[PDB]
């Protein structure tokens, strides 16, 4: 991918959570790494007059994203990564599986799964 | 109301389901088959509940004779369509969309109409089972219901 | 047309024969599909031969399975005071036993008791 | 009618439901079997009634010894094609395709034409099940008959 | 015959299908499975019989001892291929090939033939089932039959 | 509310009618779903004519199946000794029995026995 | 804890009462799952009014289903000789019976017998 | 706790599996379905337990009529996601992953926390079925438990 | 032979089968599953036969105890690879591949031959099932056995 | 041994399996699932044994509530990989990897084990099924036990 392509701001986010007194969990969305990636669609979308995505299957990936590669950082099986836009609502976006790119260590593909897009979702601290 | 013994599906839709829950506006949708489309029934605004049809069948003795007290028996279903709405509290915290859904008070309150109904007019229904699952904001709280009667012919 | 069958009201009243106290009428509660049973008529009748028959006399009885009411003793329910039963169905038909009384107890467990009970005679109401 | 205990579905079509409900013109046809072909029985103009056997099976004895009772039994089915039809209501309104189609007319007069029947024949039928469902603007309503009979020999 | 208890498929099929209907020119095939083969059971010219074992089973004690009444229960079937002939009208009309097929002849001459032999020897057989199904111009009759006897061991 | 029905406790008091030697109070263990039964009132009636009724003496009575203890003899449990029992089910009933005896024994296994308790009275105790 | 239920070992002892001979004591086998039954106290009781009960005189009993041995005549097992058991339970429980009798024999094909035995008195073992 | 004859799931979990095993530090979550998104219940930091309701269901005589005993049955499964660690003994030498895992202490646990909650209350559980299952390095216990209780209505 | 009361497929093989049939030259071969490898078992010169355990059960009581009658039943099924041979006659005729193939023969001598051996040796089969199925020029014919035994333990 | 009524898997590997049979090096490995992975449980030398629980179950009452003997009953397999050996003859002749193989030594040998285990501590497991299948040069040889026990709670 040509060092143009990669023209989304995102931030990746390893998630943590932790047990509501009243009853409920909670799930805090923190900040590890933010940079250019390029992301594209394989598959359509579903949307829910309030953004929520409707996908069924919940495991299918709907968006693939590419950045740079880290050899320390492990994408765990509870990464996120929160994608903003200047005129168009933010996106959460929650990863699948990554694939270390033809293994030449330079590129990371993400396979994620759009979740919500709306004006009223918690940004990342 | 036709058919004394026995109550149609908008009767149940009108009379049952629409004195209950307030947060409905009386979008209680008579369908065909709960599943004839999911194209078409999924863009009545959030909240609404569907009523329809699942399979007619008998109750044991019904041959067709003039004189044989035909049984009957209606298994239809009625499903929920409920916004889940997460519940955010402040420094940075969030419910996910799998989080629990209380469908008891759903249950409670339905069954409260449908035995004040029966109170008022002599008519019960069989309760059969009870499935609740979700996709993406919705979740789909399912009762199938069967109901009893005899086809009274007309002379 | 005929309405579905089924039970709708059941009310009981116990007397005790000792200390001539009286509870109810209390209502109670179907504990299945099985359904409280009536037969009014007095007088059996005896097959003699050649179309006759011996009319004598006997009671009218009932059987009615209920669940028991968590504040009236067991005892009431295994004949040990007189009952005053009601029953509704849903046709409208509703039947009367007055100052009857629970025959040939049979063990229960704590919740739902069969009651046998036999009476002199039993009125009926014939939805109109 | 041929077979005094019996019919034959041509005999059932032209006078159970050809006599019953007016506006089908005469069209009960007698088919092999209602899903046979869905491509020619899907072009006649509707409402067009079907009537197809399942499946012939027997009903208790059926050893071949020439004194024994032959009990037979024979599985068919009843398919309206009806059409839906929406209501608009002058504001620019309208009924979506998926809303709730009155079959308990049809039921009624499709069971009052045959106790007729019966009463004038002594001939009856058992009712086994009822299934519905929609596709595009056509209503397909089943009915699923079993009718009983001894099978009479030749000498 | 051999097997004075018995009749195998050979026997079957000429004795009991070939001096019944006389359209079939004694083409009744005796073969291994009705489904062997579609590709070349489907040459021979209409009408035509086939005859074939689906499978052999038991009818209780079966254990081999030597002495304890080996019960054995072999089920065929018996599948005709009848070419439909639509009913032309001049004034352009035409019957479709999914109209209905008269198979209550066959299955009743069929049935006379079964008992004017099991009159002849003292041998019975169990129906149980009939299933019809068309293809293009040809219709399936399908009866599955099912006769019951004892193996009698040569010494 | 009608707490969901079933048995909690289940005390046993043995003392051999010989040697006057007590045992207990041991609890004891269901063998199965099934609840012990029961019937109070000690005076069984019978069918007379015209709704009348013979009110004669009776016995309270009791049917509980239990799992042997295996410190007690089979003999405890098979009727050569005075037994005294008390139940108590979930809902908050209790019932307690005292000088019983174990009639008709019935053939068991060494594991699980059904003893026909008889006795002149139970007692209750009603949920509060 | 209460290992599990289940028999383990079942011994045999055959004495013809004409010949004086004696065979055993032989093990056996169980035919299937039941399990061989017992019944201690030697005193049947009877329910009389009002608690009350009538100690009468009775037996010890016991039901026992084994295979028969293909050495000792089937003859000894359908109540023709003296028999001493003892059986023997997972749990421990040893429980024997000496000088019984076979009473009221059943029909049997010649593979499987299930003995009625009465005796005056059976002694258990109660594992410590 | 609400419904005196009763269990709710978030009660279930904060009260009979988080006084229980404290290596999870109070993340017991109740969901609507157990298996409803595996993309999302996958996240959360090992080891946890998820509860959820499998199917509501009756136990017995279901008929609302106002006094009948209306009996009911929620079928609910419990899973443990506990994370399996392998031994390593200096020489040089693994356990591999697929070796056997000890839930017996588990089953243990949780069962001794049912039998006091329900010494405490009065409201017991019918265990139903046990299943293990393992993923890369993860462990699921599946409990299928089963409560039956009377539905309580409200004047 | 091993197993007083009993027999292992080699000997049966041998002392059942081969004695039997002669046009198999001995060629009767036991194996693990009759289904096991088709691109092997599809090479020796037709015409041979197999014999294979199906599946290893119970017939009652199995419990492991040292004394409890240890019943055991192996279900086991014997195929024959037999070649069809068609028939010319002198004017270009033949007949084709799916013609009736006559097994009846076949069941026949085998079950002489198992009667036979249990008169020898007292051990006696169950007949449970037949099936006959072509494929290019070869019938295969399907006995499936079963055989009820009582395990001797060693001390 | 933990479990005074009862064998927890590594106990019946180690002490039921290990002292059989002496060409598996005491490799009788507990596992979690059988088929939890067959990439990774396909790499220990031949031959070598698995011991896995498929699924844990009632027989019967299994009420939680202190007091009512909760039966309980787990059902889990033992499965031999053992290397097939082929028989050569000096003079090309050999034999076929799907040749049978004796699984009646295993299975006597084994059940010898364990009728000497219940012997010495009183510990029953009951037989239910035995299937054996091959794959190139290994047999797989399956056996399924199930095991009664009542749990004992805790003071």
């Amino acid at each position: 991918m040509r060092t143009a392509d990669r023209k989304h701001r995102v931030i990746v986010c390893s998630q943590q959570s932790d047990v509501d007194d009243e009853g409920r969990l909670l799930i805090t969305r923190a900040g590890v790494i933010q940079g250019w990636a390029a992301i594209a669609p394989v598959k359509a979308i579903r949307f829910s007059q309030d953004g929520v995505s409707m996908q069924k299957d919940t495991m299918q990936p709907t968006h693939d994203i590419t950045m740079n590669y880290n050899p320390d950082v492990n994408v765990s099986v509870s990464a996120w990564v929160y994608e903003h836009r200047l005129k168009s609502p933010p996106r959460w976006f929650k990863v699948l599986s990554v694939v270390n790119v033809d293994e030449c260590s330079r590129y990371m593909k993400i396979r994620c799964r759009l979740v919500e897009t709306s004006d009223d979702v918690t940004p990342p601290v | 109301l036709t058919y004394g013994n026995r109550v149609t599906l908008p009767e149940f839709a009108k009379y049952i389901v629409a004195p209950a829950f307030h947060e409905i506006e009386g979008r209680a949708i008579p369908v065909t088959g709960v599943d004839d489309d999911a194209s078409g029934t999924q863009a009545t605004k959030l909240p609404f509940v569907l009523v329809g049809l699942r399979q007619g069948d008998t109750s044991g003795p019904a041959t067709i004779a003039g004189n044989s007290t035909i049984n009957l028996r209606d298994d239809f279903i009625v499903e929920f369509n409920m916004k889940k709405e997460r519940y955010r509290d402040r420094k940075g915290g969030e419910t996910p969309f799998f989080s629990y859904y209380d469908y008891e008070s759903i249950r409670d309150r339905l069954f409260n109409s449908m035995i004040e109904f029966s109170g008022e007019h002599g008519i019960t229904f069989e309760f059969v089972s009870l499935d609740i699952s979700t996709e993406g904001d919705v979740v789909y709280i399912e009762f199938r219901f069967r109901q009893n009667y005899e086809w009274c012919e007309t002379v | 047309c005929n309405k579905q069958n089924g039970v709708k009201n059941i009310l009981i009243t116990f007397t005790d024969c000792d200390t001539q106290e009286v509870i109810g009428p209390i209502s109670h509660e179907q504990p299945d599909d099985t359904l409280p049973t009536y037969k009014n008529c007095a007088w059996t009748n005896t097959a003699l031969t050649n179309g006759y028959v011996q009319r004598s006399a006997s009671n009218a009885t009932m059987t009615l399975p209920v669940v028991r009411d968590l504040r009236v003793p067991l005892a009431f329910y295994q004949g040990c005071a007189q009952v005053d039963v009601q029953v509704e169905k849903f046709d409208g038909t509703v039947m009367t036993l007055t100052e009857g009384a629970v025959v040939e107890p049979e063990e229960s467990d704590g919740r739902s008791v069969t009651m046998n009970i036999v009476a002199s005679e039993i009125d009926e109401l014939l939805p109109p």
